RNA sequence: ACCAAAGCUAGCUCAACAUACUAAACAAAUACAAAAAUACACCAAAAUAAAAUAAAACAUUCACCUAACAUUAAAGUAUAGGAGAUAGAAAUUUUUAUCCUGACGCUAUAGAGAUAGUACCGUAAGGGAAAGAUGAAAGAAUAAAAUAAAAGUAAAAAAAAGCAAA
RNA sequence: ACGAGCUACCCAUGAGCAGUUUAAAAGAACCAACUCAUCUAUGUGGCAAAAUAGUGAGAAGACUUGUAGGUAGAGGUGAAAA
RNA sequence: CUCGCACACGCUUACAUCAGUAACUAAUAAUAUACUGAUAAUUAACAACCAAUAAACCAAAACAACACUAAAACGUUUAUUAAUUACAUUGUUAACCCAACACAGGAGUGCACCAAGGAAAGAUUAAAAGAAGUAAAAGGAACUCGGCAAACACAAACCCCGCCU
């Protein structure tokens, strides 16, 4: 009577039953009945250049760690906003209306990458 | 497992008597 | 590396995941529970390193060092002194070195030692106006600092030559993070020069 | 004639009748796996 | 072995065949043409990196079809394993 | 009928311990207390069996009176199986009549 | 460019392979984007590398040259993992302030339980759909009785573990009066 | 309040000790011993 | 990437890149006879071929020129101790040709040591001389040679 | 002398208190033939519980029988019933807050089925097991210490005659 | 609640029937593949919870048979054997 | 002595190499395709996945010339728009499946009767009874319920009951 414990593969069932095993499609089918693969939907690797970067990837015995402090978005902004809005409501030019040139984007679909629909995989 | 001392210590004066009619004393 | 234990078992001294261990007992098999005193983290004072003095046993007074500590068995182990004698060269022509072994000892039969006087007090653990917790004894009323061991790597630190793949420290602490709010995604992109003109259309999310 | 073969195996077969989905389009099928849950069962479905 | 070209094994019906049947009186031949298809062209060589495949790929196609013809010619022509080639 | 063969460690009760001396204490609070209190109250156990006695089957109707619906789904429908049983064996069987 | 899956010829036969230590959090925070992008594929070779030797000690029946090595790459990995994101979801709390990178809603599905689905990316919307809207998102009455019976017995297995724990308490009480 | 019988052992003993010179499966097995002293008595 | 959800591709949608890679690959040697052109790899069950190309053309540096992919199935027939299955886990086998005639040999990743070797032989020969005195005199007939008289 | 035997633990059972009730894990894929990123839709629904039993048969009837309203009494009362079996209220009354919670419940044929709804039997709904015993240390297996007591055998086949014994 | 993967009957979609006699692919004839099981002998805890050997009937049709779907028990189905 | 090779369905590593078998699997050994451990493997061109919307279409497949009745599966061109751009995913092992078994049973399709597959006897002796086969003087159904079975025969007639397949 079957295995049912087993996990239901492509190389159980027959000719029809064809299941891909997870990979992310290419492309479409064609004209003719082929294939067309799609450029578009390939993943481009994005390599840097290893050659003139120097880093190793074993840390030295002898050198420290540090104090685990986990990245917060309050410490974000202390770093990164303040001095900006600071330095600005001192001066008088703070606006409050529009806060583009602080970093802040008030609609995420203006730019390539979005964040929470997570446009970019990695 | 049974809950008794009587049971262990009547087979305790078998046991002796088993030794004693195995290895006599002197 | 983590291995899972199956939740009733018992602890004899060998890695748990060693080949002697294996031997022991096999994964097929469970053997009875023993009673062991639950002491907290807080209040276990015994480390490895620091001398000891056995009360109890064949010898009695003797003072040794604490190599291996078993926290799940509550079990401290001296070097060299409670001692039961073994083989370990083993075939069938010949039998050789035999060896001292060291059987367990839990903690009712060792009491922690001040360095000054050598002799057996009680210890608390105490917390100082430093802000550190340094063990007090009862008798002398001195603090017993830590036994500083060698780590299990058998590296130190202080005598070590970076091999080829080996970061140095300048490198490993310097700090290039400019902490803006774009992302690495962004900054990459920024960085290599890649320029993309088209935006994505609208995707429906259900 | 001879006896002990009535089973004849098909996975077509198999999937479509005692298959997840064709115990999810009929509420006594779905019954049928709250039952097999509150068992406890490894395998709820073929 | 051969699976490493690759080449894969399949079992159907034994034809050897000229272009005709036997009784056709024309059993020799003067020329072949072949052109190459879709998946083969120079274009697809360089984007698939593939330099001296466009010589390779010609001469595997001669080597195979003509070598296919002139055993074709033979074998109606009566000469098989056994009594090799006569001229 | 094989028994064990070693004697068992013997178990040093102790007489004298905080709920031995302590047993049963206040039993007669009523009668040195100008009643005020019942030995009822003193009963710790189930909320259906404080202060009363009887038999299987009005034990089992008073704990589905009482605990009736704050009973499992399972032993709600075990306690109802066990009233059936118990009144038909009450009732329709017994030598004595 | 295909020798980078092995070592270097000098350390093919040596029995400990020396090394350093794992890469820490604190000191991946202190590294730029640029730095963290570049470091990702300089411990990917010695991976790619390190399972290669280990598949190949596997192979030839003999031990593979001290094998933390690996434990260490994949440590390191995880760290840079985690604090790039730190970082991503840091900045999303700042830009949106949307806790989750996938959207996502709490339902009640036909088996009577509280599941946590994840939205998917479609070009048609839901109601459009043909394979969403035989999708079923809620509870019949006849769950209910099923909904109970599971609340029953998992509040059954918390009494047994309070009543189990409460006895090895009292166990270890009776058998060590050190009190 | 389970209880359960731990002298079994000498229950079964005091007819066996009657039945030691017997013939058989008298000797031994109890069922067959009872009915084996009982007609001897 | 692996284990990451991707974009939805339409008409018009900017390029997919992938910036940290979440593949790990194996390089094996093959267990039967294989030509020069030849290359064998272990791969996830997420790649395909034109993925497994773009990593070794652009991480590597390495002109392939053929990709052939195959699922290899692991055994689920051993049992456990308390009789349940045990899967090897699948795994994916690539095997690449190479495009301007680069010649890959499987290099000997396991060179035994001549000095190693002298010295494991003169550790046996000094066990076996142990054994050899160890061995008790025959014409001792079991009397324990420890004492003198 | 073999086969065997012995442990005290894993854990359950009944309550009480109690927050207030579908645990844990969710990175990906999950109701295409579940665990398969990706296309013009359809989606959904309810209708009294019955009978085995008792009335020594069986037709009207037959307490509980998956609808929260508790206890002390009225009360097994008035009533309803082939006025048979049996069913059966209400009006009216009593009930003092918290702690003092563990066990004249079991110890591997017992206590949950559970080492587990797993192997295995079933196309499926479903049914559903048996299985542990050394010590402080086996990083003390030329390893040591306590029963050698069930049926079954061996040590040790049988010598006229008979419920096998007296 | 679960069952038409065996079987009873249908809806689809396919595949087989060589030789011989005849104006005939005629619910004709001989006889294979193929489908049933007439008779006898073994077998009766067997090779088998219905089989083996010999012998038999049809074998261009109201024939077998692959895959898949449908009819569900107060019922389905039935060239009625309950 | 002759159920071979492959495919579809179904099984799920049981396949291949090395090493071991005191014991576990083969109803017995030898050893190993059926046990144990480790390591590898099946690479696509074959097969699956592989456009609709309107319109001209009465005229069978049977070597199809042309016919019969039971009226017959199997696609073209015309127009509209069909992302255009190397390499997508998936099955590639086996002595195998359903029968509690390494079971004399069941099992669809394409080409063959061998160029491929295999072994009825573990070794003796040759008693009775039992199964299978061959042969038989004279007689030829006298045996038996019945010419059941067997046989160098393999034919010719009369009834009963149902027309017949
Ligand atoms: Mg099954
Ligand atoms: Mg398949
Ligand atoms: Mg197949
Ligand atoms: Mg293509
Ligand atoms: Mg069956
Ligand atoms: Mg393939
Ligand atoms: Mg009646
Ligand atoms: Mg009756
Ligand atoms: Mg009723
Ligand atoms: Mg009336
Ligand atoms: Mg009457
Ligand atoms: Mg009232
Ligand atoms: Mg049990
Ligand atoms: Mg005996
Ligand atoms: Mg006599
Ligand atoms: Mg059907
Ligand atoms: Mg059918
Ligand atoms: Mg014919
Ligand atoms: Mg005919
Ligand atoms: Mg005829
Ligand atoms: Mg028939
Ligand atoms: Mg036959
Ligand atoms: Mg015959
Ligand atoms: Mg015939
Ligand atoms: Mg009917
Ligand atoms: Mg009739
Ligand atoms: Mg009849
Ligand atoms: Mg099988
Ligand atoms: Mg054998
Ligand atoms: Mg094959
Ligand atoms: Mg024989
Ligand atoms: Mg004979
Ligand atoms: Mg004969
Ligand atoms: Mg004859
Ligand atoms: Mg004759
Ligand atoms: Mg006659
Ligand atoms: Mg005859
Ligand atoms: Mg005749
Ligand atoms: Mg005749
Ligand atoms: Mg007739």
């Amino acid at each position: 009577g079957a295995d049912r414990m087993s996990k239901w593969t492509s190389k159980r069932g027959p000719r029809t039953f064809c299941k891909g095993r997870g990979a992310k499609g290419t492309g479409f089918h064609g004209r003719d009945g082929k294939f067309v693969q799609i450029k578009e939907m390939i993943p481009e690797l994005v390599v840097p250049e290893l050659a003139g970067f120097k880093l190793k990837p074993y840390v030295n015995y002898r050198a420290p760690e540090g104090t685990d402090t986990p990245l917060t978005a309050k410490q974000l902004f202390l770093e990164t906003a303040a001095p900006a809005i600071e330095k600005d409501f001192k001066a008088g030019t703070f606006d409050p209306e529009h806060l583009e040139k602080y970093g802040f984007e008030p609609t995420q679909e203006g730019k390539l990458f979005q964040l929470y629909p997570k446009n970019f995989p990695r | 497992a049974k809950k008794g001392f009587r049971a262990a210590y009547r087979f305790q004066k078998e046991l002796e008597r088993w030794r004693l009619l195995r290895c006599p004393p002197p | 590396s983590k291995v899972t234990l199956p939740p009733n078992y018992r602890y004899g001294m060998s890695r748990p995941g060693s080949l002697s261990d294996k031997r022991k007992n096999p994964p097929g098999t469970r053997r009875r529970r023993v009673p062991v005193e639950p002491i907290s983290d807080e209040d276990w004072h015994l480390f490895c390193g620091d001398k000891v003095e056995i009360l109890e046993g064949k010898d009695a007074g003797k003072q040794g060092k604490v190599v291996q500590v078993i926290r799940q068995r509550n079990w401290v182990v001296v070097e060299g002194l409670n001692t039961h004698y073994r083989y370990v060269g083993k075939t069938v022509d010949y039998r050789g070195t035999m060896i001292p072994s060291e059987a367990p000892l839990l903690h009712n039969q060792v009491k922690l030692v001040d360095p000054t006087d050598r002799k057996p007090t009680d210890v608390e653990w105490r917390f100082t106006e430093a802000g550190e917790r340094v063990r007090v004894s009862t008798r002398s009323g001195r603090i017993i600092p830590k036994p500083e061991f060698p780590r299990a790597d058998g590296i130190v630190p202080e005598t070590w030559i970076d091999g080829p793949k080996d970061t140095s420290v300048e490198d490993a602490l310097e700090k290039t993070y400019v902490p803006r709010l774009k992302t690495l995604e962004e900054e990459v992109m920024e960085a290599m020069g890649i320029q993309e003109t088209r935006r994505h259309k609208k995707v429906y999310w259900y | 004639k001879a006896r002990g073969n009535e089973y004849q195996p098909s996975n077509i077969k198999r999937k479509h009748k005692h298959g997840w989905v064709r115990r999810l389009r009929t509420p006594t099928g779905v019954q049928v796996i709250l039952r097999r849950m509150h068992k406890g069962r490894k395998s709820l479905s073929h | 072995k051969p699976d490493k070209l690759p080449l894969f094994k399949r079992q159907y019906e034994n034809t050897i065949f000229i272009g005709s049947k036997t009784a056709d009186p024309l059993c020799y031949g003067h020329t072949q043409f072949h052109l190459l298809p879709d998946k083969l062209k120079r274009e697809k060589l360089l984007k698939q990196n593939c330099a001296d495949q466009i010589e390779v790929v010609f001469r595997a196609n001669a080597i195979a079809s003509l070598f296919a013809w002139t055993g074709a010619q033979a074998m109606y022509q009566g000469f098989w394993s056994e009594a090799d080639v006569t001229r | 009928f094989h028994v064990r063969v070693t004697l068992p460690p013997r178990k040093v009760v102790d007489r004298w311990n905080e709920k031995r001396a302590m047993f049963g204490v206040y039993d007669n609070i009523g009668i040195l207390g100008n009643f005020e209190k019942h030995p009822k109250e003193l009963i710790k156990g189930p909320i259906w069996l404080r202060g009363w006695k009887g038999n299987e089957l009005q034990r089992c109707i008073r704990k589905k009176r009482m605990v009736g619906n704050r009973m499992f789904i399972d032993d709600l429908h075990n306690l109802n199986k066990r009233i059936s049983y118990l009144y038909k064996h009450f009732n329709r069987h017994g030598k004595y009549r | 460019g295909l020798e980078e899956f092995f070592d270097d010829p000098k350390n093919w036969g040596e029995e400990k392979v020396k090394s350093g230590a794992s890469w820490t959090c604190q000191q991946l925070r202190n590294k730029s984007n640029e730095d963290l992008h570049k470091l990702w594929y300089v411990l990917l070779k010695e991976r790619n590398m390190l399972l290669t030797l280990e598949q190949e000690a596997k192979r030839q029946r003999l031990p593979m040259p001290s094998p933390e090595r690996l434990e260490k790459v994949v440590d390191s990995m995880d760290a840079l993992d985690k604090v790039v994101q730190e970082r991503e979801d840091a900045l999303r709390l700042l830009q949106t302030g949307q806790e989750k990178a996938r959207p996502g809603a709490w339902r009640r599905d036909i088996f009577g339980r509280i599941i946590w689905h994840k939205f998917k990316q479609w070009p048609i919307p839901w109601y459009l759909n043909k394979k969403y809207n035989r999708k079923r998102f809620f509870a019949m009455p006849y769950v209910e009785r099923f909904v109970r019976m599971r609340i029953e017995k998992q509040a059954r297995i918390k009494a047994r573990k309070r009543s189990l724990e409460r006895k090895k308490e009292k166990f270890l009480q009776e058998k060590f009066p050190h009190l | 309040l389970r209880s359960r019988v731990t002298d079994r052992y000498w229950r079964v003993q005091e007819v066996l000790k009657h039945a030691r010179h017997f013939r058989g499966r008298k000797n031994r097995c109890y069922r067959l011993a009872v009915r084996a002293v009982t007609r001897a008595f | 990437a692996r284990n990451v959800l991707y974009p939805l591709y339409q008409l018009g949608n900017p390029q997919l890149r992938v910036f940290r890679t979440n593949f790990f690959i194996q390089l094996v040697r093959p267990g039967t006879a294989q030509p020069e052109d030849t290359v064998q790899f272990r791969i996830p069950m997420e790649m395909t071929r034109v993925d497994l190309r773009n990593y070794l053309e652009r991480i590597y540096n390495v002109p392939v020129a053929a990709v052939r992919t195959r699922v290899q199935y692991g055994s689920n027939r051993r049992r456990d101790h308390r009789n349940i299955r045990i899967k090897k886990p699948d795994y994916k086998v690539a095997y690449v040709q190479l495009a301007l005639g680069q010649t890959f040999t499987f290099p000997d990743l396991f060179p035994e040591r001549k000095g190693a070797s002298v010295d494991v032989d003169v550790r046996d020969q000094v066990l076996e001389d142990q054994r050899q005195k160890h061995s008790p005199d025959p014409r001792r007939g079991g009397v324990p040679g420890w004492f003198g008289l």
